[PDB]
């Protein structure tokens, strides 16, 4: 049949919360609807606002890049399973391509030293 | 222009505090809803709903209509990758885990098959061709000092 | 000797020049397109010659026109190597682009930008005949790439169209994907032969050479369509029509396998790669002639069909039969191409209607169109002399003649199949069955620049194969001794193709109610590949890059570690060292505790 | 104008003259083209 | 050198004297005539390197510098002369001087052969930096930007002085081929690493890593168009240049005093490469760029080969001229704006039909498209790691990946969509901004066609 | 017969 | 291949060639004004169906927002005029 | 060009066996190209050649005077070792361009020969083999940073390295 | 597009939506018209025969297995509009699409030609400042305090002056 998802929402219509016919939540929609379209006249009290030789601020996209840039050390509060995380990420993934290359050295250095590997045509390195 | 009073803070553990962010973020309180405190750097911005930017209505002319997002209407946190040019969930008629079988079945399958018939191959009832002068020993380099294993080919 | 290198730079000479004129002021005052199309034209009548002095000496060339850098006992230059495959390619590129340049003069009028739109063209091809008649790795990763950027351009001509713009991402991701082999491949040459250069990489015919072969084939993957890396090629589809052939009918797919090709020496002695190259091109014929039985869309199903054939390609190269392959490669573009041509014509008549589902009674309302179309269908599906045969059924042979593994063969024949089977789809849904178009009327086909074309290139796609097949060298020894049921295995099935085809369409009405069934829906949804790929490999990824590094990394501890640290610390200090109170009582205290230190330390040293 | 008509940058030039001649005289006179010790191995000395 | 010096120490009573309408050409044309005479160092005929005198002296890899620092003086005059339009002659006149300035010192540090100058000048390198930081910026962290700017700057400064100090000591003199002529080895102990680590901690620094890529963010955004230029270009190449010039001494301790920082190059060109693709502000993606080429560039010059550092060399140039071309583009789309943010202004191309032009020009330039220096040197630099390791082009694949991806976002989330409809504050393209954006070009051009010039020391 | 708006161009 | 647009005229003929074809209620006299629930007693189903036969007719599509309150050819007419920029 | 330098092999012309009732096109083809296009470029090149000639001029190959080697060179005495690094470095400049030579020499063989590069094109290859040897034994893991100095350490241990098994 | 929605729907537009969905998607499973008008007759009497019924109970439940049933059963490949979203056409045209505002920075060189469309601007904004000011008293008159409005804008209840912000719909461009 269908089960959720989080990519794979379940759509509008079979949303079992949906078809609800609560006063509450209708008055809730109408709320939003209310405060929508507040937003949306005074977008256009200025979309068409004549004699204005400017553009318009979207506060929303700076204080999102506020909060994606600056507000990020402050509100910071270091716990484990977070500090944790950071150590893994600074740490394992550098020494694990370290020790791939250390051993491939070894390897390669030992082979020379044997005087076998065929380094014919290597002249320019 | 912005100031503090308009700019995000930190956790709002009291109604009073949520009701000012609310009507601050032009929402309503019985709907916003933050993140967890797990001090990562979310600290007040709205949690909201994991959805795309495929799934709104398309068909009301908003103002940003490649982002199908009005002017105040919080900004999902992880927007870069809602943008439209990327990440869609928009909903399918056929289901993730039904979707994914079908198609690791198929995988499977299809790779099985293909180390069968490399172990078991198929090849037309005759030898191999043959080659006349030792298959042609000089010209895939050899050398004309060395006399190896005489290759003389027959009458069947 | 010098009419020949003449003629090989008289062509790019002539691509040039209309580029030039681009920077200059006569644009606004001439007709562009049509210079361009009779530059083109003369471009391929000079193209011409290199045939004839060649099938009649069969001497290739090697030429080094201009000394780039010297750069230490590895040097490097614009080196070009005339020899069968790039002096046959560029004739067969010139004859369809000629075509292609008159149908787009034709549709698409009403557009401002049009001169721009032929400049691009003309810049993918010559940044193609430089990949084509390139010898220097580097001039091929140039036109690898570029080839790549202008595909790019090509698919989002029309910058609103928003799933265009992640089309062509697409595109540029899967390429990269592929660039990486190939760079690959460059450094362990340049390594262990110290040269970029054909010509002096042959002597690696001897050693492993195994991981630039795997380079080799993943830039083949990525550039061509394959089974990992195909999903960019249906989504161009959303830019025009013409292009959508161009690039994706004999174009930026046919790279990789003549990469490939011209790599042949070295692929003859690894008996894994002639494996590999059958587990992943024979699959590709299977997992995309599924998707080419309900999509919709004329150009996806074309585009799948260019996939499969590519798979086949790639298979009888695995099993050593590159010269087929090749001309497989010529053969092929011509009827791939006038298949979209038409299919434009068709939707510029209507109104943007692609689905074959609001289409019917094509035939009568358009005679034209439609009798090319069922030459290219038939030619597709192996028609016994249309130039699809004189590669198409030798390859067939060689495929069950060798020693194939099975389950390629099996699913090779399978898709053998199925070609009949979405070409007859196509011929019933859009060309037999009833007028399911709008009311309205405003055809128009009688036009030159539209109606010629087509012509040419039917004329073309019947007659080149056999003048080919007949009039290069013999590059490799048949087999010419088989039962029956094995040399006449591709008519046989595809005419079992069409007899289903016939049945199933004709089942599609008698109100047979229809259900959606998983193989279909699986097949319709290309299998869900992209479905969850996109899906999830994009969100995980961003979201790594944006959790851990962007925060947790780059704005969190990398500066309470170091920065803040040594802040909070000396402020610490500095509290500590200025707390004090401004008492003598206690300033002389600590003097005197001082004086102590000073006489104790004296006296234990000595 | 003046880089382009620069002469022999870093003697790329001089050098494959050179390189011509040493080839011709050596090929002439039976010696190989590239000696695997570069220094005279006689007004050298070493230990033990 | 005097030659190439001494007018750019008369530009500054120049520009203080003359008059408000002509101060700006004047200086402007005279500096053009000062970088054309600065090409008599490409007359190097043989391989005799080039020495004036005890306190100057030019090589093939300081020449490339030394010209394209002459030439990108003007272009961050010329773009610094639409902003501080209303702000007074005298402070415009300051701000030209600290660019003279800046030009001076960096010339006459790509040209010394005593490392102490080479120190002394390095770190001059900095108070103009700082002062058109602060002074000219256009939000209020450009303070802190600084501050750590210099903090991180000297920090690496004193260890190297040190370490100048020990040597100066211990051998007799520092000048240059000397240095060489009279190199010895050392017993491998404790000492002489962390030694190598003082001579090394203060370029490294410069030229950022993984770990200490913090300060470049800060100033590319708090700064203007000028400072954003001179960093990308010439201030991170001054790290790369000395530790050129001086790891000739430290062999072989370089051997195993680089897996660290080759591994952590690596990882930072990766995960700075990821960043790039969901950062914000435009320029902090530019500067995470930087990050990640740079991280090439010191993978490559650790190991020490030729081809490493020709292609270093390559990459070091090209990334400079684009990156300066790619701050001119931001700043043009920001003075219209005044937003750094890239999903604000969207959907342009339909009224800027030329200057996408100059921005996909760029792109393709920072993706390693051919036949670009970017490629070569990429792709030589590759190579090099290649031979040192087999198991590194799995990064460098995952890098070029990268790049190829976030370049195109950049571009279509500028040029690609579809057009706002309250920026009606767009000025169309202003001749200068475009005459900047060819300047910054045609050279990648003439580079491409003869790039023997650009190749280092190894040919 | 209409017109067709667009940029400067002359710029 | 562009045909020629599509005037005032045309469209309401062809809105009546459809709404005259129709067989259900429409006594196959229909004034511009025939108002489909009130003024012919029609259903919803029937004027869904219609507004589908238009959008079939005129190649594009008619949002639900609008299909729903459209109840006057001449409202359809004005509808699709305001939508494809007609009548210079 | 030096021909001793650059072999250019013979060329084994065939001849032309026209059997049939039709006539070659390319005897026509290039008879009108020979005709309408180097006419007037041969003219031009004669003109521009007695200009040459005309107001002729000369130049002459730098012949580098040779100097001690790095062997006789007193260690902190500088001027010698400078005198020495630099003809040395002339010395890899030179070595490098010849093997850019015989890298030419090859891949002309090679195409020259065809599909019998396996065969004909192995004499060639051994003269790379052994100039190869060379090249590694001199010049393979110097360093940027390469020098005579450098160089000499290699050669001698790899001189001491053969010696010692020499010995036994 | 232009009108704007209600927060709340009803069960009316629920159905009438469910009914043109599935018509569509039956139209693109059954191709030929006469077994699309067969099916759509079929979907109509199944309709019909629930139709006059009124319980909320069964709405809702017939509503809930009507869309689990479509979801279940639609088509995987549906039948898009061109000229709508998922189509070939969709925006197609945007990159030429330019607003007016371009006009203002014309140069004068290039604005001589073309000088009666330039002759009829002015008296265009002529007949946007001089009817500005009043169009906000309309609704600053009328912003009732109850605070509780929809997207919908009310008309020039006077005569001659026209109507409110009508600069953001007028001078749309052409669709092309
Ligand atoms: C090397 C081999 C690699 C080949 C691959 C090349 C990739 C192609 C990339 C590309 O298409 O660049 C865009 C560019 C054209 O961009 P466009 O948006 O179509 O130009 C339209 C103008 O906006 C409007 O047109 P316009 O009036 O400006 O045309 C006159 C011309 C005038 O140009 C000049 O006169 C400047 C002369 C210097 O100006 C230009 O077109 C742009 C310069 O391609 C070119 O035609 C430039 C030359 C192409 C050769 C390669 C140039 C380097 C790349
Ligand atoms: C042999 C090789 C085996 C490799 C097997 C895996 C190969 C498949 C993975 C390729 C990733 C494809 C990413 C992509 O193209 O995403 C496109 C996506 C839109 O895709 P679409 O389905 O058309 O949705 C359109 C609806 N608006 O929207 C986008 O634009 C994607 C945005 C890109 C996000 C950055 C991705 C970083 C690179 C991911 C690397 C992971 C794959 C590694 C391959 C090895
Ligand atoms: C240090 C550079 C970085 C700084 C950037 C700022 C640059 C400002 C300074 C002035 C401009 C830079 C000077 C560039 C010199 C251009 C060199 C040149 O024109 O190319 C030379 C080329 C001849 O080719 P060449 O490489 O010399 O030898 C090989 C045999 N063909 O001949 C040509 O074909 C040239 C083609 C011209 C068209």
């Amino acid at each position: 049949k269908y089960k959720p998802a989080p990519l794979a929402t379940l759509p509008s219509t079979l949303d079992p919360a949906e078809y609800d016919v609560s006063p509450e939540t209708r008055r809730a929609q109408v709320e939003r609807l209310s405060i929508r379209a507040r937003l949306k006249r005074e977008y256009l009290l200025q979309y068409n606002d004549p004699k204005r030789v400017s553009h318009i601020e979207d506060p929303a996209l700076i204080r999102w890049t506020y909060a994606r840039s600056a507000n990020i050390y402050p509100n910071f509060r270091p716990t484990p399973k977070n500090s944790l995380l950071g150590a893994v990420a600074g740490f394992g993934p550098l020494i694990f391509w370290y020790y791939v290359f250390k051993t491939d050295r070894d390897r390669k250095e030992r082979l020379i030293q044997e005087g076998k590997l065929d380094r014919k045509f290597n002249i320019s390195y | 222009h912005m100031t503090k009073d308009m700019l995000p803070g930190s956790y709002p553990r009291t109604p009073e505090e949520r009701a000012a962010a609310a009507k601050k973020y032009n929402m309503r309180v019985e709907d916003y809803e933050p993140y967890p405190d797990d001090g990562m750097g979310y600290g007040d911005y709205p949690m909201l709903p994991n959805r795309s930017q495929h799934e709104r209505d398309p068909w009301y002319q908003w103002d940003h209509s490649e982002l199908r997002m009005n002017w105040g209407e919080p900004i999902h946190w992880d927007l870069d990758m809602y943008i439209r040019n990327r990440v869609d969930t928009s909903p399918t008629p056929v289901s993730w885990d039904v979707m994914c079988k079908h198609l690791f079945g198929f995988v499977a399958f299809m790779v099985f098959m293909f180390w069968v018939g490399h172990v078991f191959p198929s090849y037309q009832p005759v030898g191999p061709k043959q080659y006349p002068y030792n298959n042609l020993y000089l010209e895939r380099g050899g050398d004309p000092t060395k006399e190896p294993e005489p290759v003389v080919h027959y009458d069947i | 000797m010098n009419i020949f290198t003449t003629s090989i730079l008289l062509i790019f000479i002539l691509l040039l020049s209309p580029i030039l004129i681009s920077m200059s002021n006569l644009i606004k005052h001439i007709n562009f397109p049509l210079y361009t199309t009779t530059s083109i034209k003369f471009s391929f009548i000079i193209s011409l010659l290199p045939l004839l002095m060649f099938f009649h000496n069969n001497m290739e060339y090697m030429i080094t026109t201009w000394h780039w850098v010297t750069m230490n006992s590895m040097e490097l230059k614009m080196s070009f190597k005339t020899d069968f495959f790039s002096i046959l390619f560029t004739s067969v590129a010139l004859f369809v682009t000629w075509s292609i340049m008159q149908f787009s003069s034709w549709y698409m009028h009403s557009d401002p930008n049009i001169n721009r739109f032929i400049k691009y063209l003309t810049l993918f091809l010559i940044t193609m005949l430089i990949l084509t008649s390139a010898n220097n790795m580097f001039q091929l990763f140039i036109g690898w790439e570029g080839v790549g950027i202008m595909s790019f351009l090509l698919i989002g001509w029309w910058y609103g169209r928003t799933d265009a713009n992640t089309a062509a991402l697409q595109a540029i991701l899967y390429n990269r994907i592929g660039d990486i082999g190939f760079i690959l491949a460059m450094v362990w040459f340049s390594l262990n032969m110290n040269s970029w250069e054909l010509q002096q990489i042959m002597f690696s015919n001897n050693n492993d050479n195994l991981i630039p072969l795997m380079g080799l084939l993943i830039a083949a993957t990525g550039k061509s369509a394959q089974f990992g890396l195909h999903p960019w090629l249906p989504s161009a589809m959303e830019g025009p029509t013409p292009v959508s052939a161009l690039l994706h009918s004999s174009t930026m797919v046919v790279a990789g396998i003549f990469l490939l090709v011209r790599f042949h020496p070295l692929t003859t002695n690894n008996n894994f790669i002639l494996t590999t190259m059958l587990c992943l091109g024979a699959l590709t014929t299977l997992f995309t002639a599924i998707c080419a039985l309900t999509q919709n869309d004329i150009k996806k199903i074309i585009a799948f069909s260019t996939s499969s054939q590519l798979g086949l390609m790639m298979v009888t190269l695995g099993m050593n039969q590159p010269h087929l392959a090749f001309l497989h490669i010529c053969t092929h573009a011509f009827f791939k191409a006038m298949l979209f041509m038409c299919s434009g014509s068709i939707i510029h008549s209507l109104a943007d209607e692609q689905d074959i589902r609001k289409m019917g009674n094509i035939t009568k309302i358009m005679p034209f169109t439609s009798s090319c179309l069922v030459i290219g269908s038939l030619a597709l599906t192996g028609m016994p002399f249309l130039t699809g045969f004189y590669s198409k059924d030798l390859i067939i042979e060689a495929i069950n003649t060798c020693n194939t593994n099975a389950w390629a063969l099996l699913i090779t024949l399978i898709a053998t199949s199925m070609t009949a089977m979405y070409s007859m789809r196509i011929i019933y849904f859009v060309t037999m069955t009833k007028p399911r178009f709008p009311p309205l009327i405003s055809i128009n086909e009688n036009d030159p620049d539209l109606m010629n074309p087509i012509k040419r290139l039917a004329f073309g796609s019947i007659f080149a194969g056999f003048v080919i097949s007949y009039n290069i060298p013999p590059t490799s020894i048949p087999v010419l001794t088989m039962p029956w049921f094995l040399k006449t295995t591709a008519l046989i099935i595809s005419v079992l193709g069409f007899l289903i085809a016939l049945e199933l369409n004709n089942l599609t009405m008698k109100l047979s109610m229809n259900k959606a069934n998983p193989y279909s829906s699986f097949s319709t949804l290309l299998g869900f590949f992209p479905s969850i790929i996109h899906r999830i490999t994009p969100m995980k990824s961003l979201n790594l890059s944006l959790k851990t590094s962007l925060t947790l990394l780059d704005l969190i501890w990398l500066e309470k570690t170091i920065p803040k640290s040594t802040s909070t610390l000396h402020t610490n200090m500095t509290t500590l060292t200025t707390n004090q109170k401004g008492l003598i009582k206690l300033y002389f205290m600590s003097f005197l505790i001082n004086i102590i230190l000073i006489i104790i330390l004296y006296s234990i040293n000595l | 104008t003046f880089v382009a008509y620069v002469p022999d940058y870093r003697m790329q030039e001089w050098a494959r003259r050179e390189a011509e001649r040493l080839v011709k005289y050596r090929e002439v006179n039976g010696l190989p083209i590239m000696e695997s010790n570069y220094f005279d191995p006689s007004k050298i000395q070493l230990p033990e | 050198m005097l030659k190439i010096i001494l007018p750019s120490l008369m530009l500054l009573p120049l520009t203080w004297l003359s008059s408000p309408k002509k101060t700006w050409t004047n200086v402007t044309s005279y500096s053009f005539l000062i970088s054309l005479t600065s090409l008599t160092l490409l007359w190097q005929t043989d391989e005799n390197y080039k020495n004036f005198s005890n306190m100057f002296s030019s090589d093939p890899l300081s020449t490339p510098l030394i010209i394209l620092t002459a030439w990108l003086l003007p272009l961050m005059l010329m773009a610094s002369q639409n902003h501080l339009k209303k702000d007074n002659n005298v402070l415009q006149k300051l701000y030209i001087s600290m660019l003279i300035s800046l030009q001076i010192l960096l010339i006459m540090t790509f040209s010394a052969t005593e490392l102490i100058m080479f120190y002394i000048l390095f770190e001059a390198t900095l108070i103009p930096t700082l002062i058109i930081i602060t002074r000219w910026g256009n939000q209020t962290e450009r303070l802190n930007a600084g501050i750590y700017f210099l903090f991180y700057t000297l920090i690496g400064s004193i260890p190297l002085l040190i370490a100048l100090i020990l040597i100066q000591n211990h051998v007799g003199t520092l000048n240059l081929m000397i240095l060489s002529f009279t190199t010895h080895t050392l017993d491998a102990s404790w000492s002489n690493n962390l030694l190598w680590l003082a001579c090394m901690m203060a370029f490294l620094i410069k030229m950022p890593l993984y770990g200490v890529h913090l300060w470049l963010p800060k100033a590319h955004v708090e700064a203007p168009i000028a400072g954003s230029m001179i960093l990308a270009a010439i201030l991170l190449k001054l790290g790369s240049y000395g530790m050129i010039r001086i790891s000739i001494i430290l062999d072989p301790l370089t051997k195993y005093m680089a897996y660290p920082f080759i591994l952590l190059s690596l990882w930072g060109m990766i995960m700075t490469s990821s960043i790039c693709l969901r950062q914000t502000d435009l320029k902090s993606l530019i500067a995470y760029s930087s990050v990640s080429h740079m991280a090439l560039v010191i993978a490559s010059i650790m190991i020490q080969t030729p081809w490493s550092f020709m292609g270093a060399t390559m990459l070091m140039i090209a990334h400079g001229l684009t990156s300066s071309l790619l701050f001119c583009l931001a700043n043009s789309n920001y003075e219209r704006i005044h937003s750094r943010t890239m999903i604000m202004a969207r959907g342009l191309q339909m009224v800027f039909p030329l200057m996408a032009t100059w921005w996909l020009m760029a792109s393709l330039a920072n993706l390693a498209l051919p036949p670009s220096i970017n490629l070569m040197g990429e792709l030589f630099i590759t190579m090099s790691l290649f031979s040192w390791s087999n198991f590194t082009i799995i990064l460098m694949g995952i890098n070029i990946i990268i790049t190829g991806m976030y370049s195109m976002y950049m571009i279509i989330t500028t040029q690609r969509g579809k057009l706002t409809n309250h920026m009606i504050n767009l000025q169309p393209s202003h001749t200068r901004e475009l005459t900047l954006m060819a300047l910054h070009m045609i050279p990648l051009i003439l580079l491409t066609t003869s790039p023997k010039l650009i190749t280092g020391l190894t040919m | 017969r209409l017109f067709v708006v667009k940029p400067s161009l002359y710029y | 291949s562009d045909a020629p647009p599509l005037t005032l005229d045309g469209i309401k003929d062809r809105v009546l060639y459809v709404l005259k074809l129709y067989d259900k209620i429409d006594p196959e006299k229909l004034s511009v004004n025939s108002h489909f629930m009130k003024d012919l007693g029609l259903d919803s189903l029937d004027q869904v169906e219609i507004i589908m036969a238009m959008e079939d007719e005129f190649g594009f599509e008619i949002p639900d927002i609008d299909a729903e309150k459209l109840m006057c050819p001449q409202e359809i007419v004005d509808y699709i005029a305001d939508k494809k920029d007609v009548y210079e | 060009w030096d021909k001793d330098v650059y072999p250019e092999p013979p060329s084994r012309t065939p001849a032309p066996s026209p059997q049939t009732s039709l006539p070659n096109p390319i005897t026509y083809l290039t008879k009108a190209y020979d005709l309408v296009v180097d006419w007037p470029v041969t003219l031009v090149r004669e003109f521009i050649e007695r200009q040459h000639a005309k107001n002729r001029t000369y130049y002459y190959h730098r012949q580098y005077r040779r100097v001690p080697d790095i062997t006789e060179c007193k260690e902190g005495d500088v001027l010698c070792i400078y005198e020495a690094e630099m003809q040395w470095r002339r010395d890899f400049k030179v070595d490098q361009e010849i093997m850019n030579i015989i890298q030419e020499r090859l891949k002309a063989c090679q195409q020259r020969e065809g599909e019998n590069y396996q065969q004909n094109c192995a004499k060639e290859l051994e003269q790379f083999t052994k100039v190869t040897k060379a090249y590694q034994d001199r010049y393979l893991d110097l360093g940027a940073y390469y020098s005579a100095r450098k160089c000499l350490a290699k050669q001698k241990q790899r001189m001491l390295e053969e010696r010692k098994a020499a010995r036994q | 597009a232009f009108c704007a929605p209600p927060a709340y729907l009803t069960h009316q537009q629920k159905v009438l939506r469910l009914y043109k969905r599935a018509l569509r998607h039956l139209e693109s499973w059954c191709i030929h018209r006469d077994k699309y008008r067969y099916f759509a007759c079929l979907m109509r009497a199944r309709f019909e025969e629930h139709k006059n019924e009124k319980d909320m109970m069964r709405a809702t439940q017939l509503l809930r297995e009507a869309e689990e049933e479509f979801w279940q059963n639609q088509h995987p490949q549906p039948y898009i509009f061109p000229d709508s979203p998922g189509g070939t056409s969709f925006e197609r045209y945007e990159c030429y699409k330019v607003p007016e505002w371009c006009l203002d920075y014309w140069h004068p060189s290039e604005k001589a030609m073309y000088p009666d469309y330039f002759s009829k601007r002015e008296q265009w904004k002529k007949l946007r400042m001089e009817s500005w000011d009043r169009e906000v008293k309309q609704l600053q008159e009328e912003t009732s305090p109850d605070g509780i409005m929809t997207e919908a804008l009310p008309p020039a209840r006077r005569e001659g002056d026209l109507p409110p912000l009508w600069w953001h719909i007028v001078t749309r461009p052409r669709e092309r």
